[PDB]
């Protein structure tokens, strides 16, 4: 067995206020609250009064490439965004990807913290983390956020032009 | 290497515990094609008629069509066979929705349980793995309840669930076996897998299924959906809304009811209400409907999306089509709200919507002249409706009048006396007939009424118009692109057939062509019960997508085999007598082949006696109903007729 | 600099759950094409509950070798869906959009080299379609903030790999 946990969101309680876009980027931060930049969240709510679409979303795992077609819903009389629901840090968008660099961020539910500041922060409890046993191996191939983000920039760049600011810095 | 077929089933012997995975006789499928046909050489050689419906050897069987599980369009029924404890004959019933593909995608064609389970359980499937599982903490629980309880319970959130609720665990005899949007509802086979102690069966499937011949059979589904685009672009003209489309009857769509509230019987199926269609109730109807139906849906791989969710208020959601939104509430004479009501209980318990409301219906009548006492419904609610919840739940546990009562209106009757048997007027072979009750003798539908061994007029009808057109130019508007007949003389037919006069019925169309029609009428059904085909897009509706002409090419190109429109026809020829065969191994005579008494106002003897006389011949039966030995022979039936001699049914 | 971005427009609220694309895509996509079908096989998957009044037509997206440290699970105009409900992701934590044989993960090419999209074309309904539409240095502050979060001594060290 192993442990599975879950971000359990519930739309229809948020009220738009984007707190969790605040704390979560003010802890990321370095050092820790010393600034904080709603585009450097991993929590992104997609919001439009409008349509009456609030929609906290999760940074997910890492793309090194768009979808050959992207994919738009229309759910219960709402017309939801171009790849409104996808977690991805992807070249498409700007989303769970640093503003100034476009490194891929990626939600870790605050590890290294007493609970997720997200959930902490949102008072009418629109989220919750919970867990669960499962059956099923971790077949992941888990990989620092460190050698992803580099991994990026030698993709996007290629590896002769990141070898050669490494050393000189 | 087989195709379309998956060349496999699975023996399952409940008593024992055991399970065991058989290669099929590819002999038996250029034979009998798949699905019923098959599930009747099965029958046929395996349950002679000294086997009870409650014995242990009765065989309970689910079968996927032979081309379900390919990519043509609505291909997914599920045909249960056994025998019935209702009719004491063959019972053979459809399903539609997703299981029959899924058992297809798991790798077989066919699950025969035979035995009986001490212990109740359900069967789970997940390609290669079969086992029996518990079911005892399922006990009682509703047929749909039970389904989502288990793929929770398995973690296999797309696996297809068949199950029955409280009424086949008590045996009832009308009781139904449920899937989703779907029912094998009718002759109760929900009480043979409950006296089996099957409670459900669980399947899921992954496995690929191949076709013979790829480019050529794709081809073919592409001209149906293109058949399907044109010909709802283009309803039959000036009939009835819902039976002018592709589908199964398209009540959950259409909320015009004139036709069947103003010319089908209320009650036990005792009174017509001619003027019924009011526009008041025609908007509290369309109101009721219009707030009860949550989405259309369809069955697998179709589109014409005839099911509908329903969710009446406090009330767990439930799935309909068809006649059901309408029976119990004309059983009861009540509204639309009150059917969509008790028809969710009466899902969730699994029992027949034809047969239960009549049931019903009937032991109040029964109530009402004294034959039954107000002693025998100790706590009888007041009003109407109450009382039709309250009997229902005394059938469906078999609770004093209940245990007679779920046995249908036959054995009912003869088991009350006092002459109840006057108020089971409804029947064909102790099993229940739709609630009709007309003027005129129809002598098309005599025959059906006769000699259908669904013994249901809805699953023998379709391909023949119901009335006739007024005006000449009408008719030849119709025939003129109907290429579906198998031969030219039946728009020859459709064109003399008039309302009035001369070429009007009972005597016109001819004994003949009637003979004709219905073995065309009946021919179609047989073959979509055997291929796994949807009737909606096929036997059931005017002008269908698939038809004699290119159902040959479908199986040729599908499972690999030669087939032609002859071939096709005698095939269907072939395990449609084998049916018959069986049924007349277990007794049944031309005695039995009798519509009720009151069915038509106007009924005349002579004719109707040259009707079923032509009908037998047309068949190559006796003029008792038996196929002959020549008849046996030339179909490749050599053994029914030498066991026929053997058992004297007929002389050498 | 202008490229083609094509959308798949996907109207759930007319999705009668069906399964016909699933059907077409795995039978378009086998070994020859047509010559067998299964929906596991399908670039495209349903999520398809009649009881919660969801049918959601799912596209095969990308590839991921990793699954998320967190699974979200979304409660949106009173519907409760799956975990995960949602994603296109060819992932490891589920079997969608993976051959059910070797796991090996698949694509949504909206059958590229062909006509017109099967799934769209066998959709009777109209729930799919597909549309198109013409659309429009970093590196370095990307490796400060490296450097400044995992420190100079990890990030050289890891230019070697
Ligand atoms: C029921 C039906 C409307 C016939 O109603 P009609 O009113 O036309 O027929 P009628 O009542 O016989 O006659 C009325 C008057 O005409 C008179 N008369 C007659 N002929 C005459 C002549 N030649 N000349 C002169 N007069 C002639 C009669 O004497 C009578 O006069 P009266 O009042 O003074 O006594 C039509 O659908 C039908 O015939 N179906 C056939 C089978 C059937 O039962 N189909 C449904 C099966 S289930 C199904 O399909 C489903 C589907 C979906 C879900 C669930 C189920
Ligand atoms: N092959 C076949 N398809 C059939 C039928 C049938 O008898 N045989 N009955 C039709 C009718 S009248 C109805 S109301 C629906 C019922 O679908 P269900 O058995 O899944 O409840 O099946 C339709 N499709
Ligand atoms: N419980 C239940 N009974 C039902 C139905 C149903 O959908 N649910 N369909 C009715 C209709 S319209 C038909 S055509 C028949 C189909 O009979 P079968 O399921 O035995 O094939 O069952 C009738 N009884
Ligand atoms: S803090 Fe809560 S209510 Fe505010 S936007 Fe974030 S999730 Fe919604
Ligand atoms: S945002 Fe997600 S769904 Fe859209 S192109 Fe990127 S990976 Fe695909
Ligand atoms: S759990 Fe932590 S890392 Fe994830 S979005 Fe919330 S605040 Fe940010
Ligand atoms: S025609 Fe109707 S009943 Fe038949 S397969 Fe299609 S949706 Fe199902
Ligand atoms: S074919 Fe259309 S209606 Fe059917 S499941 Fe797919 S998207 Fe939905
Ligand atoms: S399926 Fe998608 S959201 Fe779920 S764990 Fe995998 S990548 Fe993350
Ligand atoms: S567009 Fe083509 S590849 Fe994509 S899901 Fe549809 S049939 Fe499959
Ligand atoms: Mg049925
Ligand atoms: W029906």
């Amino acid at each position: 067995k192993r442990i599975v946990k879950t971000i359990n969101i519930d739309a229809d309680k948020c009220n738009g206020c984007r707190a969790c876009e605040v704390i979560c980027s003010a802890f990321h931060a370095m050092p820790p609250y010393s600034s904080n930049n709603p585009a450097r969240s991993r929590v992104r709510v997609v919001r439009d009064p409008l349509r009456d679409i609030y929609v906290p979303l999760y940074a997910g795992e890492y793309t090194e490439s768009e979808c050959i077609g992207r994919d738009k819903f229309i759910i219960d009389g709402k017309e939801y965004d171009e790849c409104g629901f996808c977690r991805a840090s992807c070249p498409s968008r700007d989303l769970f990807r640093e503003p100034d660099s476009g490194l891929p961020l990626k939600c870790d539910l605050c590890d290294g913290e007493p609970e997720p500041l997200c959930v902490k922060w949102c008072l009418v409890g629109a989220l919750s983390v919970t867990e669960r046993e499962v059956e099923e191996p971790d077949e992941s191939v888990k990989r620092t956020e460190m050698e992803i983000g580099l991994e990026s920039l030698i993709s996007r760049f290629g590896a002769d032009v990141v070898a050669d600011t490494v050393e000189q810095l | 290497m087989r195709y379309a077929e998956t060349g496999y089933v699975l023996e399952v012997d409940l008593t024992k515990g055991s399970i065991e995975r058989v290669a099929t006789d590819p002999r038996d499928t250029e034979l009998y094609l798949g699905g019923l046909g098959t599930n009747a050489k099965i029958l046929w050689d395996r349950v002679p008629p000294e086997v009870e419906p409650f014995s242990p050897e009765n065989l309970l069987i689910f079968a996927a069509g032979l081309l379900c599980g390919t990519p043509a369009t609505g291909c997914n029924r599920t045909i249960v066979s056994t025998v019935s404890p209702q009719t004491k004959l063959m019972a053979f019933s459809m399903m539609g929705g997703f299981w029959a593909p899924e058992l297809k995608y798991a790798g077989y064609d066919k699950i025969i349980f035979r035995g009986k389970s001490p212990e109740l359980v359900y069967l789970y499937i997940n390609n290669d793995k079969v086992e029996i599982r518990d079911a005892s903490h399922l006990k009682g629980k509703g047929a749909i309840e039970t389904a989502e309880i288990i793929k929770k319970e398995l973690n296999e959130p797309r696996a297809q669930v068949a199950a029955i609720g409280k009424a086949g665990e008590n045996r009832v005899f009308y009781a139904s076996i449920e899937q989703g949007r779907s029912s094998a509802s009718r002759g109760g086979i929900g009480a043979v897998m409950g006296d089996k102690g099957l409670k459900a069966v669980v399947v899921r499937g992954t496995k690929d299924l191949c076709v013979a011949k790829p480019e050529e059979y794709i081809g073919l589904c592409n001209e149906v959906l293109d058949y399907i685009k044109h010909r709802e672009e283009n309803p039959i003209p000036d009939v009835m809304p819902i039976l002018a489309g592709l589908g199964s009857p398209q009540e959950m769509k259409v909320h015009d009811e004139k036709w069947h509230t103003e010319n089908f019987n209320w009650g036990n199926a005792r009174t017509r209400r001619k003027d019924f269609w009011t526009d008041e109730v025609s908007h509290a109807w369309e109101k009721t409907m219009d707030k009860a139906r949550t989405r259309l849906i369809s069955c697998y791989n179709c589109p014409m999306k005839c099911g509908a969710t329903i969710s009446m208020e406090g009330l767990p959601t439930y799935m309909m089509k068809c006649f059901t939104k309408l029976t119990y509430t004309m059983a009861a004479y009540s509204d639309l709200d009150f059917g969509l009501r008790i028809a969710q209980k009466a899902t969730e318990y699994g029992l027949d919507g034809f047969s239960a409301p009549q049931v019903m219906a009937f032991a109040f009548e029964l109530l009402e002249k004294g034959i039954l006492k107000d002693s025998d419904f100790p706590g009888l609610p007041e009003g109407n409706e109450e009382r039709f919840f309250y009997l229902l739940d005394k059938i469906v546990n078999r609770d004093g009048i209940g245990d007679i009562l779920a046995n249908g209106t036959y054995w009912a009757a003869q088991e009350i006396g006092n002459g109840a048997e006057d108020y089971a007027h409804n029947n064909i072979k102790k099993h229940e007939q739709l609630p009709l009750k007309l003027s005129m003798l129809n002598p098309i539908y005599y025959l059906m009424y006769c000699t259908g061994e669904k013994i249901n007029i809805t699953q023998i009808e379709g391909q023949f118009p119901q009335a006739p057109y007024p005006k000449l130019e009408q008719r030849e508007a119709f025939v003129e692109d109907w290429i579906q007949v198998p031969d030219e003389k039946f728009k020859k037919i459709f064109l003399e057939w008039e309302p009035r006069g001369e070429k009007s019925m009972p005597n016109f169309p001819t004994v003949d062509m009637c003979c004709d029609i219905v073995d065309w009428q009946e021919m179609m059904h047989y073959i979509d019960d055997a291929l796994g085909q949807c009737a909606g897009l096929s036997s059931f509706p005017l002008k269908p997508p698939y038809h004699i002409h290119n159902y040959p090419k479908f199986i040729a190109a599908g499972a690999g085999i030669e087939m032609d429109t002859e071939k096709l026809k005698k095939a269907a020829k072939r395990y449609r007598t084998l049916v018959r065969a069986f049924n007349i191994r277990r007794g049944m005579r031309r005695v039995d082949e009798q519509p009720p008494a009151n069915h038509w106002k106007n009924r005349f003897p002579e004719l109707e006696k040259e009707l079923l006389d032509s009908y037998y011949k047309l068949k190559g039966w006796n003029d008792d109903g038996i196929p002959t030995k020549e008849t046996l022979d030339d179909l490749g039936l050599g053994y029914v007729g030498d066991e026929f001699i053997k058992r004297g049914i007929l002389s050498a």
